[PDB]
């Protein structure tokens, strides 16, 4: 969950923080980079406003990635999290020499868990495969999640498809596939609408079939 | 509301320090974080530092060498220290609020000049309208300051009543080492009967206070 | 501390039109610019933070929008109050840095400029010097040349020269010069003219005074 989400952002930008939201009820913030012996969470200090407040602690805790590097990461609690306002965090470090100060917006950085429930079955109708699956857990409002589904044809055949679900759908049929041909399917999710936008989820774990003589 | 005013403007003379502090009224300090700003007259601006209701500081590398933000919280204002003054600190100051990297509102803005020459005092002169009695329309009048050292020289109109015609000119470098002044006004002469001008001149470095009125 | 440098420097437009700014950064500081309002006489007014979201209180005819490197600043519509100078400002990577500033004239329709020229007040000539007051109130374009002559004729180097900046109510331009010489030479001297040239009336116009004419 939380390791993974970190992994799907830490696909761009180099000493860049990045504060996110999952079911939309906690932000969290982090930043990576290893370096010494001479660190730890105590070692720099992370201050937030929700506009106009006193300051506190988008607060402090270490781990190390499994890449072989240091995140810095932590929340903040939801019924203070109310979207659309801004938040600006200031984040030092030994010292108060400042690293961040930053402004973010809530609700734009919505980032879903991948779907799940994943299932593939040939078509009792034809040459196509017909796809379900289910939205991902414990997300509000589900009816606003738009799908989209992925067709790999395998890393020795290394191809492609990709298809749009339309928002709140679950299911989709697939056609136009190869006879005889192994296929991979996969989907991921994002909030559909309105305002807050946000990244693709990863893609759900994924479900292969091998499709029948043409 | 929010509100800010820096106390003591003036003069400065070289390796010496400056003492300018910021009224804070409206929103409590407890709260956000405070900066000053630096600008040589057309050159640009220079962020020199912050400070919070945390004690927290941060200075410009180009000034951290010299400076100092303080915080007083009954006070409810803020501090400038700085030392080692020179012809580099030749600028306008402002102090602000940082809600992130400005501060939605800046302080009216304190000049503090920097040399060897001391406060000077202006001189004020009515300008009346060099008419005959031949043709007319409008009128221009105007008190005047001359011959002064450092800056700012504000001037009204009669406890700022007047307004519309207004133009204040810029100061000059002549060659007595003194900046100097102008200061007109447009009315018609259907007006010039029944009111006289009379405005009211600051320069606080060297405390002038005059009052010369423009007759016909 | 990191480089904006804006474009172009300054700027000239009429009221109504869409003015644009730019402002390049020597590194990506993506999201954490603040466009910036300096007028003449006045404080500097924060337009936008974050980049791209409007600051309360100004007029919704300043946008900004940009990320990473590149910025702009576009005003939709000009004002003749519009007139001021901008600025981009990063704190990104501390310490906060501004711009260079485009500076922004409003172009306004040619005006003619009324002339006047004041008495040295008797007062003045106990200071034991020449001064004469030559006003040119509300021109337009800028381009002043205005000549003093001693009975007709043309001095080197003579005159003391100032010049207004321009109104946020009509956008017109305002002039101050004045004459350099000693008590000696006014008591001798009869004829003190302005040749003033402007591009106002299509031929040159000209006051005085004497100092028997009380």
């Amino acid at each position: 969950k939380f390791e993974s989400k970190a992994a799907l952002l830490a696909a761009r930008g180099p000493e860049e923080l990045l504060c996110f939201t999952e079911r939309l009820e906690d932000l969290v913030c982090f930043w990576e980079e290893a370096a010494s012996a001479g660190v730890g969470p105590g070692n720099y200090s992370f201050s937030y406003q929700l506009e106009d407040e006193p300051w506190k602690l988008c607060r402090l805790h270490q781990a190390p990635t499994a890449r072989g590097a240091v995140r810095f990461w932590c929340s903040l609690p939801t019924a203070d999290t109310s979207s659309f306002v801004p938040l600006e965090l200031r984040v030092t470090a030994a010292s108060g020499a400042p690293r961040y100060h930053r402004v973010i917006h809530i609700n734009e950085v919505v980032l879903l868990d991948a779907p799940v429930g994943l299932v593939a079955r040939l078509a009792d109708e034809s040459g196509h495969v017909v796809l379900r699956w289910l939205p991902p857990p414990e997300t509000p409002m589900t009816s606003h999640i738009r799908y989209e589904v992925d067709v790999s044809a395998g890393n020795g055949a290394g191809s492609v498809q990709r298809v749009e679900i339309l928002e709140g759908r679950t299911e989709c049929v697939l056609s136009n596939l190869r006879g005889r041909t192994r296929y991979t399917f996969a989907v991921r999710a994002r909030m559909a609408e309105p305002s807050f936008g946000g990244f693709w989820s990863a893609w759900s774990e994924p479900v292969s079939l091998l499709t029948p003589s043409d | 509301q929010v509100q800010l005013q820096e106390s003591g403007p003036g003069l400065v003379k070289p390796s010496e320090t400056l003492s300018l502090t910021c009224t804070v009224s409206g929103a409590s300090i407890s709260s956000y974080y405070w900066s000053w700003i630096r600008q040589p007259p057309g050159k640009g601006l220079e962020w020199i530092g912050y400070i919070g209701g945390e004690g927290s500081t941060n200075y410009n590398p180009s000034l951290k060498s010299r400076v100092t933000i303080s915080v007083d919280t009954s006070k409810n204002q803020f501090s400038l220290k700085l030392r080692s003054v020179t012809a580099a600190d030749t600028a306008v100051y402002y102090c602000a609020r940082e809600r992130l990297g400005i501060g939605d509102y800046w302080g009216q803005g304190t000049l503090v000049t920097v040399s060897s020459a001391s406060t000077k005092g202006p001189s004020v002169f009515p300008l009346a309208p060099s008419s005959k009695s031949t043709s007319g329309g409008t009128a221009a009048l105007g008190c005047l300051v001359k011959d002064y050292f450092p800056e700012p020289v504000t001037v009204s109109w009669n406890s700022g009543a007047l307004t519309s015609g207004v133009h204040t000119f810029p100061a000059v470098l002549q060659s007595s080492g003194l900046y100097s002044l102008s200061s007109v006004v447009t009315v018609p002469s259907s007006s010039l009967g029944t009111q006289t001008y009379i405005c009211n001149v600051n320069h606080k470095p060297s405390n002038t206070k005059v009052d010369k009125k423009v007759e016909p | 501390d990191i480089q904006l440098t804006q474009s172009p420097s300054s700027l000239s437009a009429s009221v109504g039109d869409r003015v644009t700014i730019t402002c390049r950064a020597s590194q990506g500081i993506r999201n954490d610019l603040g466009w910036y309002q300096q007028k003449p006489g006045k404080a500097p007014k924060r337009l936008i933070y974050a980049a791209s979201s409007l600051q309360s209180g100004v007029p919704s005819r300043f946008s900004g929008s940009g990320s990473g490197t590149e910025f702009t600043l576009t005003i939709s519509s000009l004002q003749p109050e519009d007139f001021a100078t901008y600025y981009c400002l990063q704190h990104n990577t501390y310490p906060p840095t501004f711009g260079q500033g485009t500076k922004v004239e409003i172009k306004r329709t040619v005006a003619a400029p009324s002339v006047f020229i004041f008495p040295p007040s008797d007062e003045q000539l106990k200071s034991g010097t020449a001064s004469v007051v030559c006003l040119l109130n509300n021109f337009y374009p800028r381009e002043a040349k205005v000549q003093w002559k001693v009975d007709n004729a043309l001095q080197s180097g003579n005159s003391q020269e100032s010049v207004t900046e321009q109104d946020s109510k009509d956008s017109t331009y305002s002039l101050s010069s004045t004459l350099t010489l000693s008590k000696a030479d006014y008591e001798k001297h009869k004829v003190y003219a302005c040749e003033v040239t402007h591009q106002g009336l299509s031929s040159p116009v000209t006051k005085s005074f004497n100092r028997g004419e009380c």
